[PDB]
């Protein structure tokens, strides 16, 4: 069983006791090629890649011949709280703003638990906690392209709420950058004890954000 | 310490099947739509079961720190019961929306759970040393709101429902509205005979009555 | 139960590693396309192998309780044998399509297996205490009509295909046709130099006998 | 050299409005759908007119030189007439699929034809100076496989269907079968009281006999 | 022959002398049914609809069913110097929002000719200008729909240069409002005389943008 | 009135009897901007650009920011007979004019239109227009991400004077450009009086046997 954490800094972040770390990295969230999203589970190990590049992937045809970073594909990561730059940011520049994440051994499965509520909800009878954090559910950027989080996956609980959890490498140009197009999406906090049938719409401003988010604890057997 | 996760496809909750013991019961939740873009949560994960219903369980936030909620044009798509469409077949609200939502249940597993296809009108055989919890039809994936939608991994269980349904899913909005739309498409695998494999694909347009004959069969298993 | 699929990409069944059971044996679906949406099957789940083939596996139903086979506009996609395209380069059909299709073979395993990715050319080490299975070639993802396709997870054994081809798989059709197309895309992991990780990325166009210096190498590894 | 085309929705060669000219007589192309991407032509277009049918008008080319003809999976759609769904609900092929084709004119005019829309259950009048072509209901958009499609411009001909109809386009396959789909959807502009502009819209659902309660009127003018 | 102006304000623009007004009323950009645009070129009349409204169309499915407002449609139209609002503008409050347009009978066609410089391009010899704006190219908003403008078109020049030249309601709801994933796209002002076969990557903060922006001018011949 | 005609080489092209220049440019076919396309017509003088860029645009946000040749973005230009390099690696700079097609905008005394044989004939204008060109029917195009747009089948522009498997060069922000194996070129198919309401029989046809399954066409001006 391995237990993937995403550090959300720019350290990796370290195993459980106990657990033996196969290795550490970068926070992948998804790659956009051809205009198509294709996402990593942030509760899995293919979330965390070892060798970071904006262009991690290449492209063939058919007719044997293959592209790398000869087009405009991308690739987006799990961020920092580095501040969003007035321009992209290029080469060694980066580096400060991409997630880091660690793959540990584990001793049973760990999944993740969500209470659509303010409280935090509890891990099942006989599961330990391993950490709390908000109720993480998708994302988009360029395009209408992203992708989203299991549920059950530790993937979908993220410690830090961020408005932006994610930053947008656009490959060949070897420069990440934050757009304005970049939405991340949470699971609401529902007043109602369990039935709510028609949401009141409502705008909410730097400081009034995280109370309305779901909450979320990553657990383990045992 | 595996999980399974249960769909009565009805208003009531679905028993954890033999074997395994409750965790919590929820709402079906089929996928979601943001800002145009469909994310699903397969129906065999307790991603699927949602404690709380809501036509607008999600919110969005920008990057100049702001978040919106139910204020734009998303969508929430649930299993639905077999509660009778609306003969006005205008929109479903507020607390009328309770009678077509389906109800589901995560149940832990001693051993894992998967699902097998048959590809026939047949029930698949568990493999050995794998023991029946339940038959059901093969649920491939779905689309509604601008053709987007997703689907389902055929080892899932998800892939697997207890009650074929040509409309298993209702459509519901930000709104707080919910109803069934013209486009709400179901995919589900055919059935193919060992002469019609490689043959060119016989064409079809099946009605009530005939439908479930042409759907193919599966068994959700645990390893017990 | 753990479950291992692997995939020849030949006509041949492939044989379960050292170490694992066959279950059964069957064809390598890639993905479908119903209405115009993408809906894939991980090459590492047993979803990715189904005992009988057909370039049209699904069919649709409608909120009017009427299912459509083969009736409107479709597509299928599996993995597939080095079988050169043909001369006329015009569409397969019928028997003439088996030679193309992959084959495929759902193994349990005794314990936990994954794929680990060098992002290399050399092959990467299986984590202290794992033990191999088999060596391969990363792949992630692909495109093909409608620039629609899906992708494989990065710890899946589905991300590691044992033979590289520009042309892993191929794209067929309600109406019976299969036939490769230019825009049929395969995405690879590609070869990251450490010094590069924060460098501009330096572009490469790659033909025939050289497409593989920049494709990274993988490894299907089970917990002993 | 202006000129008009006009769709009859039915397997009958519409006529040329008085005042104009018939320069010849088609099927009515609305848009067509290759590698899974639309495009379509204005209704009040030559182009919307070709003389020639086939369930796969058009081919595709590569870069290698080499050109494939009804051999993927593309669409072609066209305005259709009051010819009821077969009762199987099954493709329609070959020569079954004639009485479903809408016929169309194209007509050379003295001067510029265009359309108004009264946004209401009225027709609208002709503006001061232009005289009458045709009247009929505010068509602008439409959608089908994949949620693809295309519209009409609201001054064009092109956007005023003399005969509505809830489903009034036919959906073809390069494979050679046509059929209507559940998700063939046809947009209209809607009535609006003028009291109503700047409040939240009434919700309406329509079903048959009440459908045209909420379409907004149209007339085709040229000057 | 007509002529649509589209005003940028919430008061109709005025009829070049000599030229009847057909009508006025509101700049429509596009509708969105089915997250799918259908876009109205604003040189053409159809980009000027004399009633407003939040949902100003519906749809049918070929069972005889029509739905008005039922369900998840939205339109977007050209909109004024209103001040971006920090949540939704409802029914009366929407006014102030939404430009208008007038629809002009002219003598001859009326052209746009871009310069892609900071130089205003001449009219063609023979031909008389009737207004100078900017390069309008293109648009998007929710998902990746949007559409964008015909350059031989008055609708592809804007006297008025926005960031956001258009504003979004979301239909059943009777609402508008300014979302963050709205994109202009305006042809730019290019260095090189006629041939930029290298562009120079650069980001433009509010007061150095219209010095940016390729120039236009609409003419009419005589 | 105008007319906008292409080269489809370096060369600028000639303004058709009876029609004034105006100015020549780059061949413009469309752009893709944030994943989505936006053609230019190209009988319209908005496919003929003075400059050339393979990023002529720029975006603006909310936030009153905007950003040029910064993210992923696309043009799409008309292309020329200039071989592609053996290579097949990106064009960058100053060697990308090679590739790029020439056109004029002309004044024309009366409105111009496109007619379509849907055969290997070419179609004879109608009565009372004259000629100024004949081609190819030319439809539509996709390219990255299978985005793309088309021509107005009445419009000159879906009429190219020169069949190409590959009309068209794909650019990027990062100043580079090239032909890629999804550059698909639609164009109308030929149809035979028998074939149009049977099934379409499949083709693939390669180098030498493509011009002649290819609709052609003939541009008229009214006179
Ligand atoms: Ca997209
Ligand atoms: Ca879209
Ligand atoms: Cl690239
Ligand atoms: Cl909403
Ligand atoms: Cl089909
Ligand atoms: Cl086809
Ligand atoms: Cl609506
Ligand atoms: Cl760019
Ligand atoms: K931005
Ligand atoms: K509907
Ligand atoms: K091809
Ligand atoms: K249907
Ligand atoms: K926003
Ligand atoms: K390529």
């Amino acid at each position: 069983y391995l237990l993937v954490k995403h550090s959300q800094t720019d350290q990796e972040p370290m195993c459980p006791v106990g657990m033996n770390k196969l290795w550490s990295g970068y926070s992948l969230l998804y790659f956009e090629g051809q205009e198509k999203a294709h996402n990593q589970d942030l509760g899995l190990a293919g979330s965390c890649l070892a060798r970071f590049s904006t262009m991690p992937f290449l492209y063939c045809n058919p007719g044997d011949v293959c592209y790398y970073a000869s087009r405009n594909d991308k690739s987006y990561w799990l961020s920092t709280t580095a501040p969003l730059p007035m321009m992209p940011v290029a080469e060694e520049d980066i580096r400060p703003y991409i997630s880091r994440c660690s793959v540990c051994e584990a001793p049973a499965v760990a999944i993740a638990v969500h209470s659509q509520d303010v409280s935090i909800p509890h891990c099942p009878a006989g599961w330990r906690s391993l950490w709390i954090g908000y109720s993480f559910l998708m994302h988009t950027a360029a395009g209408d392209e992203g992708g989203g989080q299991s549920l059950v996956s530790p993937g979908s609980c993220l410690e830090d709420f961020r408005a932006t959890p994610f930053i947008e490498c656009n490959g060949a140009r070897g420069t990440c950058h934050y757009y304005a197009n970049k939405y991340s999406f949470w699971l609401t906090t529902i007043p109602e004890q369990s039935f709510q049938g028609t949401p009141s719409a409502d705008t909410l401003k730097a400081g009034l954000i995280r109370t309305h988010i779901s909450r979320c604890q990553v657990c383990m057997k045992n | 310490g595996f999980l399974v996760t249960r769909h009565s496809q009805t208003t009531d909750d679905p028993q954890c099947p033999p074997g395994t013991k409750i965790l919590y019961h929820g709402y079906s939740l089929l996928y979601v739509q943001g800002n145009e873009r469909a994310h699903g949560q397969d129906l065999g994960t307790a991603g699927s079961c949602l404690r709380k219903f809501s036509t607008m369980p999600f919110l969005f936030c920008n990057i100049n720190n702001v978040c919106n909620f139910a204020s734009r044009n998303d969508y929430s798509y649930w299993l639905s019961t077999p509660e009778p469409m609306p003969m006005s077949m205008a929109p479903i609200t507020g607390e009328n929306i309770r009678p077509f939502i389906s109800r589901c249940a995560v149940c832990e597993a001693p051993a894992m759970v998967m699902a097998v296809h048959s590809q026939t009108i047949q029930i698949p055989q568990c493999p050995t040393g794998w023991s029946s919890l339940w038959i059901g039809y093969s649920f491939v994936m779905h689309t509604s709101a601008g053709a987007e939608g997703s689907g389902q991994a055929l080892a899932s269980p998800g892939s697997c429902l207890e009650e074929f349904r040509s409309a298993p899913f209702i459509e519901c909005h930000g709104r707080g509205t919910c109803n069934y739309y013209a486009n709400a498409y179901s995919f589900w695998l055919a059935t193919i005979e060992r002469s019609e494999m490689f043959k060119k694909p016989t064409p079809s347009t099946l009605k009530a009555g005939e439908l479930r004959t042409h759907v193919s069969r599966c068994q959700v298993c645990m390893r017990r």
